RNA sequence: UGACUGCUCCCUAGCAUGCUACUACCG
RNA sequence: GCGGUAGUAGCAUGCUAGGGAGCAG
């Protein structure tokens, strides 16, 4: 299970990278921290914590038109 | 990259670099091209050339597979192997690609140059993929043409707004309006940085050129600009979409029992939901844009857009919306740099309107509901594809009457175009007819429709007005100084200036004549409302001071005269040009 | 490569020599035809060898080319590939906290800064209409990211601290609906 | 400073390789509670990575290292290197590999080493060389951030050196560096494949009849920052010792000086600015892995010397060894000059009771047990003591394994565990790797180097050839990981020819490959022959 | 490999061979024929032999020669760029103050670490924290290395100009933190 | 923006040898 | 009837250089 969590996180930070988020600094800091952490996790819970506490970072952006991708 | 054979559809991996478009050609079709015309340059995941250091070859014929590179004949290492081979050319899809036999028109477009009415009629009667291709290589010819021109430098800067300029050795000076924009450099041998956008116009007297610059660079004597230009892009949308039926109009909610000025329309209106897209053939200004108003509101609240080809056209159309439609649900969009100043009575450029209004020149590529296009008979099939792409909706209304003039096609010079061959939906209406019809006006006199009925239209065109006898002629001539691709009148317009005292109802006419700088000087003449013949069209205003100046075909066209006369709510001034035509219209002169 | 001229001559000479050594004849004609057969062979085989050689060179360059082309173009569509991969992966992972925020974000509400975790650390929500307000905001309490925030402000578009049930769905058109709410964790 | 604004670094994530992972779970992997589970990853690093790392040299101190016992164990270490040969060479004899790497700074504003190794005659290079035998050439250096799989989220740096250093140190050392690289069966084992049963041979060497044998390794806590200077000079001197003819004197002395200015303590263009490097080595010059090995041996000896003397006097039983120790002290302090008889004597004593195999900073020692308990061979606690008083760091004892049985081999050397298994008829040592490494190297990459294996494969080959030994393992999921990599490579290849038969029907006309998706091509690897 | 004299000879040997073979005569005719053809074969062998070697070796020579040429040409380019960078570095330093400091030398030798310190002008400073800020570059100026310095601009991590006002104690936790102060050789 | 080494696999090009047959040559 | 030579094509061995990738420090 959780193994997919680590994976999804790798994909995800790669996305936030290529969306040119590193023009900020403090962003790149908080993100790279969340990454470097779950990639040492131990229990699905606090993982999912840091997971959403990241993801929302992306959500606050407006490069993604998720109303599309949620086409299923 | 990869794709499909732009002609033979075969998925491929070639691009006939000799072309200007370099499209995707199957192996077989590429073979046929490189054997047929002059185009002898073939590109794949590298170019195919004589990878010898010194040797340079265009065709791939004497090109031989050498080791892993390519060579001309002279470097063919004995482990060689020709590329051009037995009715194919090595590439990819070796065995998949299926050739096709429109080698004919393929060569015909790849070789020609739009010089020909034939070139057009084929381009507008070839295959769809070739249709768009013809379209883009048309625009490409246009851009190369615009590129061929010259440069403008300064003799001296007369004012911060008025400048004294010249060009280089001979290079052709274009006409004058705002459609000519430049960008200069104060080159201290280096320091050759963009100094901003500058458009240029005729000075008030003699050698003067009024420049509006976007930047604040004070020009001096060692200064120059370049005529700046865009770069056309490829497209992919079909010029037409599939017309299909349904069962009725489903998923929407119309305007139940609308009104009477829209009474002669709801039948037509409901026909909207029956045909996948709809159209309207009607006489010039015939409840037409009015009909479109009553239809778009015939579904009261929907993602609607009013849009057309030109400026003043969509301008008067959106004033029409205004005049009927509630302005509160309406927003007129205009361009960015927007050196044109127009009817802007709504929330301007406010994107998220429900009834959005904008010209094609940058129609923001969005989805919508039933959008209408207006003056289909003006633009090119390229444009129709472009708008088909940018837009997504439910029903697509394309209104026009090819008796209304179309594009400039200032490349089309010898051998004009013929009606349906203007674009695709012109073919539609000239063949499959419109999709709806109403056939009489509220908008122009009776003697004037007698004029227009023996010329362009048939006598079968019969409007609804009267003869008010606010229509008079003359035939007098005098000065024609002319400038650059837009010649003017001085004594005819000066007789008009004293004639501004003659009959009262003529202190609010519109100065119209088949020239641009003519009507531009007309502002210097008496400060008379004006319009170049094209800047009218479809509309209807009361009075038009037509001063048909020169007597070239562009100056005495029957259709340019007709679109000058199809806009008079009440009457026309027209101090005529061709005594034959000068008597074709039936008034008193002085 | 059984379809070449040398193949034909090879076949004919073979036919003749087989006929002879089948008909029985002189040791001498044997040497004639046997030389002839040697000739036809030891050239036909050479042409066929070099032919299959060139054949293989062609196939190798072709397959290298395919490799390269598909490679590069994939390098060109990296972006859209990434995103679609991500979202399929997410709804694959399936979590109603994740689903919670995601659906909601497609709905209209999106936070305006990293959603924090501690009891403190307020967050800012942007709710775009009354109904969107009515589904989460029920009293001063607040479910979002399956977490319980209590409210501590409200404000419409032009930054007017507008009170709580001051607005009401009836009087809601009284309000700019880009509500910029704030709250704090349980 | 140099610019007008400093530069900030960042180290992007790795990128996923979904499919292979989807395969992996489809074969019933990562099912919870597995004993194989991802553990190595591409960690990401924020802004101030470099300088926030290069800071670590503050772990490096000055030091005075006792002078007498140093002036002796340099001689014993020297004796360990009497079976090679080296000297100055000439341009047409250096040998460069991948002559295409970086070229430090500022020469990297103009291209790789192609140019400078190209835009110069041989006489150019010889003027250079036989010039620096009488002058000094201070240089710069760059710091680089590595980007590759890991297991600890720290940073990494590698000091890219400027071309005018390598382009001479090569010429000056190449002969030796080879002579070491290509000799089979000795102490230093740089350059001896672990394929074709060369590994097994390494071990059956470093055993070699020491009576009561235990195995012990160790590891150096922050090895290349904290190494004091004196020991670095000692390494450079022991290497140059064999130069007794090509060189002279002042030639050498300036050559040593040029090296100590170019790798020991010269400026460090870290980031966008210049600092100073107070000491410590620098893992990027021309003479590392060798110098690290030498230093390492110096530590092992010094530990044994202390372990000897430190022992009491009147409990030693073997009157011979007591007379050793006594003679040792005498030669060490009282004496002034070498006792070649004694030094040869000692070296032999060590080879008899403390044999050792060395890679660059990575050891294994096989030693005579009951001696250890009697303290006449430096068991671990002496290593604590030495790393302390002359590497002034603290080598925890949570990192130095120790082994009493010798069959199932050591514990971990060059990051392989060692199984002893039956091949053909006899018994051999195969080294196999931490499985999580193999997997978590399968699924995460730079981009095209995976993202889409169908172009690649060759990787998957090499990986499988590397995780073959795992077929012998008594655990299960281990051996699976092999059979995965196999059936994978197979299916992958199948779809490749499928496409090249499907889009472009160009069916590929023959096989041969099938040796790949069948194990026999591999196992032939671990087996003595060619 | 046809414009060969041996080609004339082998070609005429054929000509006669098919002449006396179409007119197929005696064993001696066959003998002359086969003999001529065997030996003119022999002429063809070496000509069509060595010539291949000559050709391939010519070609490899042309290759290596191109290569030598390109090598030296890029050497020229590098020498150019090198000297020009050198001189654009040079003409920004010959301040009198230096020439002073070197005259004052005991010998004309000064250690490097006190040249950019004393003689140079524009100062950059990095700062990680607010505390270090207010302890070391507080106010609008300061001395350091025993000389005065004036603040110009205080840019931050994203190179956003930041006035000397915003840096409160408590506006700090809203800043990218390693601010760069660009002070100047005050005098 | 990518350091110094060392071991390996795959794919070319050259070379030498070495093997084998054909054909021609002289004993 | 047998040797040597000359070419050819085939097969091996090795060495060269040329790229592609993997691992350990
Ligand atoms: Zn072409
Ligand atoms: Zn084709
Ligand atoms: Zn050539």
């Amino acid at each position: 299970k959780m193994s997919d969590v680590k994976c999804t996180s790798v994909v995800l930070l790669s996305v936030l990278q290529q969306l040119r988020v590193e023009s900020s600094s403090k962003l790149w800091a908080q993100c790279v921290q969340l990454h470097n952490d779950i990639l040492l996790a131990k229990d699905t819970t606090e993982a999912f914590e840091k997971m959403v506490s990241l993801l929302s970072v992306l959500l606050s952006m407006q490069g993604a038109v998720d109303i599309n991708k949620l086409c299923e | 990259a990869v794709g499909a054979c732009v002609l033979c559809n075969s998925q491929t991996s070639l691009r006939c670099g000799a072309c200007i478009r370099r499209p995707f050609l199957c192996c077989k079709c590429c073979y046929d091209h490189v054997i047929s015309t002059s185009h002898k340059l073939v590109l794949s995941v590298n170019p195919y050339v004589c990878n010898a250091p010194g040797c340079d070859v265009t065709d791939v014929t004497q090109l031989y597979l050498g080791g892993m590179s390519y060579y001309c004949k002279s470097h063919k290492p004995p482990i060689s192997f020709p590329l051009c081979a037995n009715g194919q050319v090595f590439g990819l899809y070796k065995n998949t690609c299926v050739g096709s036999d429109n080698v004919t028109d393929f060569n015909a477009i790849a070789t020609c140059d739009w010089t020909n009415a034939g070139d057009y009629i084929l381009a507008n009667t070839c295959t769809e993929r070739l249709k768009l291709f013809a379209a883009e290589t048309l625009k490409a010819t246009e851009e190369t043409f615009k590129l061929s021109y010259g440069i403008a430098t300064v003799r001296e800067v007369l004012s911060d707004r008025e400048l004294h300029l010249s060009w280089e050795v001979g290079k052709p000076r274009p006409p004058l309006n705002r459609n000519y924009v430049f960008t200069g450099y104060r080159v201290t041998k280096n320091s050759k940085v963009q100094i901003g956008e500058y458009t240029f116009e005729k000075g008030d007297y003699g050698d003067a050129v009024v420049y509006r610059g976007t930047t604040t660079y004070k020009l001096n004597v060692g200064d120059y600009f370049v005529l700046t230009s865009h770069t056309v892009m490829p497209l992919s949308a079909p010029t037409l979409v599939p017309q299909e039926h349904y069962v009725r109009i489903t998923g929407l909610y119309p305007t139940l029992n609308i009104s009477d000025e829209f009474s002669s329309n709801v039948a037509n209106y409901q026909k909207v939901g029956m045909q996948k897209y709809s159209t309207l053939q009607g006489p010039p200004g015939t409840g037409k844009s009015h009909f479109a108003i009553g239809l778009a509101l015939y579904y009261p609240s929907a993602r609607i857009v009013y849009t057309a080809c030109s400026h003043a056209a969509v301008d008067a159309l959106c004033e029409k919306a205004l005049k009927y439609l509630p302005i509160d649900k309406c927003s007129r969009i205009i361009p960015a740099r927007a050196r044109v100043e127009c009817f802007d009575k709504f929330k301007v450029n406010s994107t998220l309107e429900q009834y959005v209004f904008c010209t094609v020149n940058a129609l923001p590529e969005t989805t919508a509901d039933i959008v209408v296009f207006d003056e289909i008979s003006m633009a090119t099939n390229y444009d129709l594809s472009v708008v088909n792409a940018r837009l997504r909706a439910k029903h697509y209304v394309y209104i026009g009457d090819p008796a209304q003039l179309p594009a400039p096609r200032t490349l089309l010079t010898k051998g004009t175009l013929e009606p349906e061959y203007f674009n695709s939906v012109c073919r539609l209406m000239k063949t499959i007819g419109p999709d709806m019809f109403l056939g009489t006006c509220r908008r122009c006199p009776a003697e004037i429709v007698d004029t227009v009925s023996a010329l362009v239209y048939d006598n079968k065109l019969k409007a609804h007005k009267d003869k008010s006898a606010q229509c008079f002629k003359m035939f007098y001539k005098g000065v024609i100084t002319h400038d650059v691709s837009s010649a003017i009148n001085r004594p005819q317009i000066g007789v008009v200036r004293e004639f501004l005292t003659r009959n009262p109802a003529w202190r609010k006419a519109v100065f119209i004549s088949p020239y641009n700088s003519q009507n531009a000087v007309a502002s210097k003449i008496l400060g008379l409302p004006t319009q170049t013949v094209d800047s009218s069209q479809g509309s209807e205003y009361d009075y038009v001071i037509f001063t048909q100046t020169t007597e070239t075909a562009h100056s005495c066209n029957v259709n340019r005269f007709n679109v000058a006369i199809t806009r008079a709510k009440v009457g026309i001034l027209c101090i005529m040009s061709d005594r034959d035509l000068y008597d074709k219209l039936q008034f008193t002169s002085l | 490569f059984s379809s070449l001229p040398s193949y034909a001559a090879f076949a004919t000479a073979q036919e003749a020599y087989e006929q002879a050594v089948a008909n029985g004849d002189s040791e001498v004609v044997l040497k004639k035809l046997k030389k002839s057969l040697n000739v036809a062979k030891s050239e036909f085989d050479r042409d066929a060898a070099m032919q299959r050689k060139l054949e293989k060179m062609a196939d190798q360059a072709m397959t290298q080319m395919y490799k390269q082309a598909r490679s590069e173009d994939k390098r060109a569509k990296v972006t859209s590939a990434m995103q679609t991969m991500l979202f399929t992966m997410l709804r694959k992972l399936d979590n109603d906290a994740l689903n919670n925020i995601i659906n909601n974000a497609r709905d209209g509400c999106v936070p305006l800064n990293i959603i924090p975790l501690t009891t403190a650390a307020k967050l800012m929500v942007v709710i775009p209409d009354y109904n969107t307000y009515k589904n989460t905001c029920d009293g001063t309490t607040f479910t979002y990211a399956s977490a319980l925030w209590e409210i501590q402000q409200v404000v419409d578009a032009d930054s007017k601290i507008v009170q709580l049930s001051e607005i009401s769905m009836d009087n809601s058109p009284n309000l700019a609906w880009p509500l910029i709410v704030t709250a704090l964790r349980a | 400073a140099l610019t007008n604004n400093v530069a900030f670094q960042t180290v992007k994530p790795g990128n996923f390789n979904k499919d292979f992972y989807d395969f992996a779970v489809s074969k019933g992997f990562f099912k919870e509670g597995s004993s194989v589970e991802l553990k190595h990853f591409f960690f990401a690093q924020d802004g101030n990575a470099a300088i926030s790392d290069y800071d670590y040299y503050r772990y490096n101190l000055p030091t005075m290292c006792d002078i007498r016992q140093l002036l002796f164990v340099v001689e014993v270490v020297d004796k360990y290197f009497d079976c090679y040969d080296g000297g100055c060479i000439n341009a047409n004899q250096v040998i460069v590999n991948n002559l295409d790497k970086s070229a430090g700074f500022p020469f990297n504003k103009w291209g790789k080493a192609r140019l400078y190794y190209d835009s110069m005659s041989y006489e150019d290079q010889d003027a250079l060389f036989a010039y620096t035998k009488r002058n000094v050439i201070p240089t710069i250096t760059q710091m680089n951030l590595k980007y590759a799989i890991s297991a600890k989220n720290r940073a990494r740096t590698v000091a890219g050196v400027s071309i005018c250093s390598t382009m001479t140190n090569r010429q000056f050392h190449q002969k030796l560096l080879k002579s070491i690289a290509a000799t089979r069966g000795a102490t230093v084992v740089i350059g001896t494949s672990k394929f074709y049963g060369g590994w097994h041979n390494m071990l059956k060497t470093v055993y070699s009849d020491v009576e009561n044998p235990h195995l012990m390794g160790w590891d150096y806590p922050k090895c290349d920052r904290a190494m004091p200077n004196m020991l670095r000079i000692m390494a450079s001197l022991v290497l140059a010792r064999k130069h007794t003819t090509c060189c002279s004197l002042s030639h050498r002395f300036y050559r040593l000086a040029n090296e100590c200015a170019q790798v020991l303590s010269e400026m460090v263009m870290c980031g966008g600015s210049l600092y100073v490097k107070p000491g410590g080595t620098s893992s990027g010059d021309a003479t590392t892995a060798y110098a690290n090995s030498v230093f390492n041996i110096c530590q092992a000896v010094t530990a044994n010397v202390n372990a000897l003397l430190s022992t009491d006097g009147n409990k030693i039983a073997d009157k011979y060894v007591r007379n050793l120790q006594h003679r040792l002290y005498e030669c060490l302090y009282r004496n002034r000059d070498v006792d070649t008889d004694f030094v040869n004597e000692f070296y032999a004593y060590l080879r008899k009771h403390f044999s050792m195999m060395i890679l660059s900073d990575d050891a294994v020692v096989c030693f005579n047990s009951t001696y250890a308990s009697q303290g006449l061979v430096a068991s671990i606690k002496n290593f604590k003591s030495v790393l302390y008083y002359q590497n002034n760091v603290f080598m925890s004892e949570a990192k130095c394994w120790t082994e009493t049985d010798l069959t199932k081999g050591p514990h971990e050397f060059c990051s392989q565990h060692t199984m002893l298994v039956k091949q053909g008829d006899d018994y051999v040592y195969l080294p196999y790797p931490d499985p999580s490494r193999i997997l978590g190297a399968g699924c995460f990459v730079d981009d095209i180097v995976k993202t889409d294996g169908t172009l690649m494969i060759e990787r998957f080959v090499s990986l499988a050839i590397d995780a073959y030994p795992l077929t012998k393992h008594p655990n299960q999921e281990y051996a699976d990981v092999f059979h995965l990599y196999l059936q994978y490579i197979r299916k992958l290849h199948d779809e490749l020819t499928g496409h090249m038969l499907d889009m472009y029907s160009v069916m590929l006309t023959n096989d041969n490959t099938s040796r790949y998706w069948e194990p026999e091509f591999y196992e032939a690897m671990y087996t003595p022959h060619t």
